[PDB]
């Protein structure tokens, strides 16, 4: 495997790196660009985040048969890449005004092109390179990881202009639409080995599926819930505010950058130790961090459980891939992934960021965040003997 | 969803310190940061303290910065706002508020705070 000389490598690489980047405006800042320049209740959130999840529950199950189906030839990507162009126009000419004159409908055109661009879409496009990372011989990790720099970059480029001005961003992110297309352009891409749709629903029969999901629903969902509120405990520990979001600011900024570094050798440590145990220590990881927010008291120490996600990531996101091709037939990569890591974590959302929510406002953040760190190190703990791979222990 | 009541208010001669209370009612009183506020006739709001959930920072505005001193019973679920040394120009209304984000999301309806010139020159 080569790196430099490796076109597709720098193709795709760029294209995590500019297609996060585009993502970067969206999501991370997503409340704050609700509430703060739509003037949007928190009552109608809700609703913003049910026909989100409604219609990425939709579209990730064809996303990834379609990835599997159109295996390499990347008609998909296209798709994907042509809906990005309008990041701009759709934010500040469609979902803004459209919220605001009834949220209802804004909430099914927003939805509808949020769900399919990036619930869906970035689960999709990297079960995409992960194959490109099997043809041209090049780690998944190491061109996922300039993902991490395009969302750090624009994090950046966002906080600059939020006095200035808000719209640039958005620009920027449609321009970052048209390099994709470039790339996009010039990335170089009777068979029983080939997917196959009947087969792939018999993926639901198997045992290794169902465990797989039971570490997405127990661990993964659970984790990204915890992270959905993450922002402003963090801040509540600053008696300022002000500092509270430019340190939480400056500690997303920078901290992408260690992800992206631990994701660098990622592939090497969890080529070495199982794929398995790249999810265990991803879990034992994001256990620490919840757990550690309930008894946490200080600023610094929430500093530290800020950067906690940038050690989990790498093995989470290098493991999870790791273990799909070993354990499963690698025709059904995108299947498997997009079924298991995103539409099931997506419907266990739905539930358990009502009982998240509702914890929240009857115990403190501290009670709330010790019982999802215990259903999520018990879940782990329960992996341990669950899924299927070599274990902990091999390397003792 | 949250309510905040300040109490312990008054009038008082130049010199003289008063320590006022806010009652958190609602959702848990642990998981807001929050901050005293004052406001007086012809004059703009301004923020006199803040403080974290847990007692672990506090800011305090340069004009009372040595003066006032933020505290907080999150057992109890009540914020206090001791004042020190008070001079006829921290006359004013003081308000409980409670911060969310970088937005205080919730007021209380204020306590009347006067002091009197006499008494010190
Ligand atoms: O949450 C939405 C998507 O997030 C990534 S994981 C996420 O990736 C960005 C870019 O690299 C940042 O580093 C974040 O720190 C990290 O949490 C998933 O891979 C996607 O499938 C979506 O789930
Ligand atoms: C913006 C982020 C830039 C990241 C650049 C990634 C550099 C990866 C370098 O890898 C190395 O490349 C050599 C030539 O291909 C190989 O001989 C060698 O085996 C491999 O270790
Ligand atoms: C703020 C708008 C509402 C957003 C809803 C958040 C649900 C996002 C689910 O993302 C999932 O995260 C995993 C990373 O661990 C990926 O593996 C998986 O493929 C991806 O689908
Ligand atoms: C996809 C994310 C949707 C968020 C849904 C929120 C569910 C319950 C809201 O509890 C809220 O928790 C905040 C902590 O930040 C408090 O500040 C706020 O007073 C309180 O009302
Ligand atoms: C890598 C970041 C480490 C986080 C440690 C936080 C240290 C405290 C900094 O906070 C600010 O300090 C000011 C005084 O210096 C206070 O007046 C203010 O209230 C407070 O908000």
């Amino acid at each position: 495997m080569y790196y430099l000389k490796n076109t597709n490598f720098w193709m795709f690489g760029l294209f995590f790196f500019f297609y996060f980047f585009i993502m970067g405006a969206y999501f991370p800042f997503f409340p704050i660009w609700l509430h703060d320049i739509n003037h949007i209740s928190k009552s109608d959130t809700w609703i913003i985040f049910a026909a989100i999840s409604l219609f990425s529950l939709l579209f990730q199950p064809l996303f990834g048969l379609l990835s599997d189906k159109l295996g390499l030839r990347k008609y998909l990507l296209w798709i994907i890449t042509g809906m990005l162009v309008m990041f701009a126009p759709f934010f500040i000419f469609i979902f803004g005004p459209l919220l605001q004159y009834n949220i209802l409908v804004g909430s099914i055109v927003g939805g509808i092109y949020l769900g399919f661009c990036f619930n869906a879409g970035a689960p999709a496009v990297e079960a995409f390179i992960e194959k490109v990372s099997r043809r041209s011989n090049f780690e998944f990790g190491r061109a996922r990881m300039f993902g991490c720099v395009g969302w750090a970059l624009c994090a950046s480029i966002v906080g600059i202009m939020f006095t200035i001005n808000n719209q640039f961003v958005f620009w920027l992110g449609s321009g970052c639409a048209l390099i994709l297309a470039v790339l996009l352009f010039f990335a170089k891409t009777a068979n029983h080995s080939a997917f196959s749709l009947k087969l792939a629903l018999e993926l639901f029969r198997q045992p290794k599926l169902w465990f797989l999901s039971l570490y997405v629903i127990g661990v993964s969902c659970t984790y990204d819930v915890f992270d959905q509120q993450f922002a402003n405990f963090f801040t509540s520990f600053f008696a300022t505010g002000e500092q509270g979001t430019r340190v939480f600011w400056y500690v997303t900024t920078m901290g992408e950058l260690l992800n992206a570094s631990i994701m660098f050798f990622a592939p090497l440590i969890i080529n070495r130790i199982g794929g398995k145990n790249a999810l265990l220590l991803a879990g034992t990881i994001m256990s620490v961090r919840i757990i550690g927010s309930s008894f946490a008291t200080s600023a610094l120490e929430v500093v530290i459980l800020k950067t906690l996600h940038m050690f989990e990531v790498p093995f989470l996101l290098v493991g999870c891939f790791k273990y799909i091709t070993s354990q499963f037939e690698v025709r059904f990569s995108a299947t498997i992934y997009l079924v298991c890591f995103c539409f099931f974590k997506q419907l266990a959302m739905i539930f358990m960021s009502v009982l998240a929510g509702n914890m929240y406002e009857s115990i403190g953040f501290q009670g709330a965040y010790l019982v999802l760190g215990l259903v999520a190190l018990g879940f782990t703990l329960i992996s341990v003997f669950t899924l299927s791979g070599p274990g902990p222990l091999s390397l003792l | 969803q949250v309510q905040l009541v300040e109490s312990g208010g008054g009038l008082v001669q130049a010199g003289d310190s008063l320590r006022l209370s806010c009652a958190a009612s609602g959702r848990p009183f642990s998981n807001y940061a929050m901050g005293w506020f004052r406001q007086a006739p012809g004059k703009e709001r301004e923020r006199v303290a803040s403080i974290n959930w847990s007692g672990t920072d506090t800011d305090y505005a340069d004009s009372v910065k040595g003066r006032f001193t933020i505290s907080r019973d999150n057992a109890k679920r009540t914020l206090y706002l001791q004042m020190n040394t008070l001079k006829p120009e921290d006359t004013a209304v003081y308000y409980c508020a409670a911060r969310v984000g970088v937005d205080y999301k919730y007021w209380g309806q204020g306590t009347q705070v006067t002091v009197s010139s006499h008494h010190h020159h």
